[PDB]
DNA sequence: ATACCCCCCCTTCGGTGCTTTGCACCGAAGGGGGGG
């Protein structure tokens, strides 16, 4: 039949022992009828008390999906097995994928369930279903086959994936291919009627050889938003003081940003609300400052060795930002995620969709998910984020309790 | 009898226990000989180096090192059931199994790891006591016995905690008796010696602290300990008992009782008049016992929240008006500086997560706060916060925003500047306003942030109703901008009171020790 | 009797990370209730 690749951990550290958080009654009701079916088809099997490893589980509803799905939080397993994918097999990141006109994302994880998994590793991927009012203990199940959402599963399956997609790569060398987790990114420089034609052609092609998969985003049409200083004719002491302070803050990002004449301009303890003249020397200083700000930060470079860190600041009125970088004060990218559509309905949902957009863009551009620094309290985030989640990947996040009151990316 | 065992092992590195046994003791020989007949504890040869400690009471066999050396076991249980989450059931029965542990076999390979030498050596064919995974092993086996019955018919609702088997149904009495007898036989088929059907309980029950009636429930009656002199330990016991009682009795305050504990088991301390008065009030509340009710899925949960003052809230989850399902209080204070809205959202988060844990769904809240207030707060706070769903309820005290720090400068208000310093290797405060108004003053046990807060307090002290301020530190901005009410620092409380007294205040920030604007003078004197 | 585990509740430490030297913060412990 189909063989399996043994999986080994890194000796010296333990496996996943994450306590499984509670779930709504409907989530349990759907997960029962999903995991019973998965057990009937030999995909999963039960286990007894002797298994000391557990991972969470929750039933999301996919985008425009009449049914439910399932996700298992495999963050700790990846945290313990990063070296498996970092050494065994690594797919090169296409530099041209960032510059393609459009790409399409398909959920190709179904074939991940048709490949048997190792015997020794099979123990580690055990997940617990909760119970209503904890009347009965968790029915702890075990993945018999390769699991959807596990980082090391694509490493195993990429050989057969390549074998499948080699005809498509041959007949269509223009298309660029990138697989991340259970998702596949296909990149083309075609029109809507032709991009859709080729994506449906690829779907039919996968159907012809026993692989079934049940939106469009433009990598090239993403533009960084450069910071700018406010400009007007009548300036006050308060406004010029704010401008000098912002020039200070921004001197950290830009080495060449200086403020000395404006600092020397303000010497007396004057009222904030009075109108103050602005000399032509300050005009030239402001022009040079804006010229520096318009240009992207000189010397910006990327290192795959480090991890990607993304901060988010909420500017109100249904507007958020996101800054992705590795080394402090030299941002690799900045953005502006704005929507007033869901403002009247939700607030955390905005943060969830922002996080999804950031991680999708980072996967398209640099290829690895960012580590998020969310502006939200830990428990209120952990209570509700799953209710507004639709992506089969799970990014890593940590809540910085420090108040970032600067917020000079947008006054 | 036909119960397949479960593999047992240990943490890698070294074998089982090796401490010398003790045959002679307070007789204790014929007790274990009887189980050799039916094989619960069998005889083994003198080739067992895995010696174990021996104990017998009137057999809590000691495994003080075996539990330290046994492989880690995952927690089978994840809490304790609550009566409010039980649906209305007509017929109910309890079938607590006999000792739950001498009818479940132990793994064949593992028997060699434990021994009982009473001259000779006996091996355990059965689960011992003081064992790491014994509740988990029995619970899994006990589910493996149950599930064919539940699959046969799901009408019968079965709860199970530790060794206990709570059966409920909406059928007639005789049909329920027939079904429970069938369950008894089904359990017996796998070799469980349950107590006789005459010994099963009939309502009202007594559970883990909760007495259950055909249509109501409550906790077992409790009394409040009384003594002229209180040590700390009895105060902690009283606090714990009050917290336990706070699940069904509305409006229980245990905070300003708990502040007495801040001064510290056997050590004895005096009391406070507040403590005695509120203990009497709590005794008056607990004098008359109240009743809860049972869940009804054909309806919806509607919780309400009230504020009792100084960071304490009470909630009362129910379904039918003035018929509580559950009650509770939230009082914990994490961090330093919070207003009432932050604590209110913490309270609603805790209530909804508890409701998910218990009844598996969230309640449609009722909050005592205006819609526009929460709208402004969530559109103005820099963090992201949410509230599930809530309707306005008019009940004082009414939580609201105390003071609004202006986001724009105002005319007709003096512009103050503030600064201070200290010694890095005992600080001072000193500043110059737009007209030279200086109030330099030293202070002890202070640093840059303390003297900045002191300068802010001074500027508020020597200003009018409307005033604008320019600061050289972001720490004060972070403190005051959150609109705080209560704080550890009394200076912060005074500043908050000053801002409440005033009408409109606007702030700004400048870089420190840079000589920019008014920073030259304020960083010159101090 | 003196050892053994689960949710809840508090108070009091330590360590983190600068917000870098106090401070705000959070997690782990030490008692309390319920007991098993
Ligand atoms: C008294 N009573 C009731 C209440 N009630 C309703 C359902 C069940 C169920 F079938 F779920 F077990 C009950 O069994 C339990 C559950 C628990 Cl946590 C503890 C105890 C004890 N001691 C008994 C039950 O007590 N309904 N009708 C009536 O007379």
């Amino acid at each position: 039949p189909i063989e399996t690749v043994p999986v080994k951990l890194k000796p010296g550290m333990d496996g996943p022992k994450v306590k499984q958080w509670p779930l709504t009654e409907e989530k349990i009701k759907a997960l029962v009828e999903i995991c019973t079916e998965m057990e009937k088809e030999g995909k999963i099997s039960k286990i007894g008390p002797e298994n000391p490893y557990n991972t969470p589980v929750f039933a999301i509803k996919k985008k425009d999906s009449t049914k439910w799905r399932k996700l298992v939080d495999f963050r700790e397993l990846n945290k313990r097995t990063q070296d498996f994918w970092e050494v065994q097999l690594g797919i090169p990141h296409p530099a041209g994928l960032k510059k393609k006109k459009s790409v399409t994302v398909l959920d190709v994880g179904d074939a991940y369930f048709s490949v048997p998994l190792d015997e020794d590793f099979r123990k580690y991927t055990a997940f617990t279903i909760p119970s209503i009012n904890n009347k009965t203990p968790g029915i702890r199940y075990q993945y018999n086959v390769l699991p959807q959402g596990w980082k090391g599963s694509p490493a195993i399956f990429q050989s057969s994936m390549t074998k499948i997609l080699e005809p498509f790569k041959k007949q269509n060398p223009d298309i660029v291919i990138y697989q991340y987790m259970d998702d596949l990114y296909v990149g083309s420089d075609l029109e809507i009627g032709q991009h859709r034609t080729k994506i449906e052609e690829l779907r039919q092609h996968l159907l012809r050889w026993g692989l079934t998969t049940p939106y469009e985003l433009h990598p090239d049409k993403w533009t960084v938003q450069p910071i700018v200083l406010p400009e007007k004719d009548s300036w006050t002491v308060n406004d010029i003081q704010k401008l000098v302070g912002k020039l200070n803050w921004a001197s950290q990002i830009y080495p060449g940003i200086k403020v000395r004449q404006l600092s020397k301009l303000l010497r007396g303890t004057k009222a904030l609300t009075e109108v103050i003249p602005l000399t032509e020397e300050a005009e030239l200083e402001l022009a040079e400052n804006r010229e520096i700000l318009k240009e992207p930060v000189h010397g910006v470079y990327y290192d795959p060795s480090k991890d990607l860190i993304a901060e988010i600041q909420k500017q109100g009125q249904g507007q958020w930002t996101y800054q992705i970088y590795q080394e402090p004060f030299k941002n690799l990218k900045t953005g502006k995620y704005a929507r007033m559509r869901g403002a009247h309905t939700n607030d955390v949902k905005q943060l969830t969709e922002a996080v999804q957009k950031i991680t999708t863009e980072s996967i398209v551009i640099w290829g690895k998910t960012p580590k998020f620094k969310l502006p939200i309290q830990k428990e209120t985030w952990e209570t509700w984020w799953t209710e507004y989640w639709q992506a089969t990947w799970i990014p890593e996040w940590e809540f910085v309790n420090t108040p970032p009151l600067v917020k000079l990316w947008y006054q | 009898s036909p119960i397949e065992t479960v593999p047992v092992k240990l943490k890698p590195g070294m074998d089982g226990p090796k401490v010398k046994q003790w045959p002679l003791t307070e007789a204790l020989v014929e007790i274990c000989t009887e189980m050799e007949k039916e094989g619960k504890i069998s005889k083994i040869g003198p080739e067992n180096p895995y010696n174990t400690p021996v104990f017998a009471c009137k057999k809590l066999v000691d495994f003080r090192e075996l539990n330290k050396r046994t492989q880690d076991f995952w927690e089978v249980q994840l809490g304790i059931p609550h009566p409010a989450g039980l649906k209305k059931k007509k017929s109910v029965t309890v079938l607590d199994v006999g000792d739950a542990y001498f009818s479940v076999p132990l793994d064949e390979d593992f028997r060699k790891y434990t021994a009982f030498t009473i001259p000779i050596r006996y091996q355990y064919n059965v689960l011992p006591q003081g064992w790491k995974g014994s509740p988990a092993i029995f619970q899994s086996s006990m589910t493996k016995i149950l599930e064919p019955f539940k699959k046969q018919n799901p009408d019968i609702v079965i709860y199970q905690y530790i060794d206990d088997l709570y059966v409920g149904s909406d059928l007639e009495i005789g049909q329920h008796r027939t079904k429970i007898e069938e369950l008894r036989q089904h359990l017996l088929r796998w070799g469980l010696t349950t107590p006789d059907k005459k010994h099963q309980k009939e309502p009202p029950f007594l559970w883990m602290g909760y007495e259950l009636h055909p249509d109501k429930w409550t906790v077992q009656p409790i009394v409040l300990p009384e003594k002229d002199s209180w040590t700390v330990n009895d105060i902690q016991k009283l606090v714990g008992k009050l917290n336990w009682a706070s699940q069904i009795y509305p409006g229980i305050k245990v905070r300003q009782l708990s502040k007495l504990l801040r001064g510290t088991l056997t050590e004895v301390i005096p009391l406070t008049e507040e403590a005695e008065l509120e203990l009497a009030e709590n005794r008056e509340i607990l004098k008359e016992p109240v009743h809860g009710v049972y869940y009804d899925p054909s309806k919806d949960l509607i919780a309400e929240i009230q504020k009792q003052g100084q960071g304490q809230w009470t909630y009362q989850i129910y379904q039918e008006p003035f018929k509580n399902l559950k009650t509770g209080k939230y009082a914990r204070m994490r961090g330093a500086h919070t207003n009432d809205v932050k604590q209110l959202t913490e309270a609603v988060q805790k209530i909804t997560t508890e409701s998910i844990v218990i009844w598996g769904k969230t309640p449609k809240f009722k909050l005592p706060i205006q819609k526009e207030t929460w709208e402004t707060w969530w559109t103005e706070y820099w963090q992201a916060t949410w509230i599930p769903e809530w309707e306005f309820v008019n009940t004082p005290p009414l939580v609201k925003l105390w003071y609004q720090l202006e986001k724009e400068p105002i005319v007709g208000a003096e512009t103050f500047y503030v600064d201070g310093a200290a010694n890095r290797e005992l600080g001072k405060a000193g500043y110059v306003t737009n007209k030279g108004r200086q109030k330099v003053v030293p202070l002890t046990n202070t640093t840059n942030q303390k003297t900045e807060l002191q300068a802010i307090y001074l500027a508020l002290q020597d200003s009018g109703l409307e005033v604008n301020i320019v600061t050289n530190s972001q720490y004060a901005l972070g403190i005051i901008q959150a609109q705080p009410d209560k704080s550890e620092s009394e200076l912060v409380n005074q500043i908050i009171e000053q801002l409440i007294k005033k009408e409109k205040v606007y702030l700004a920030w400048v870089p420190a020790h840079k000589g920019i604007g008014g920073n030259e003078q304020v960083d010159k004197l101090v």
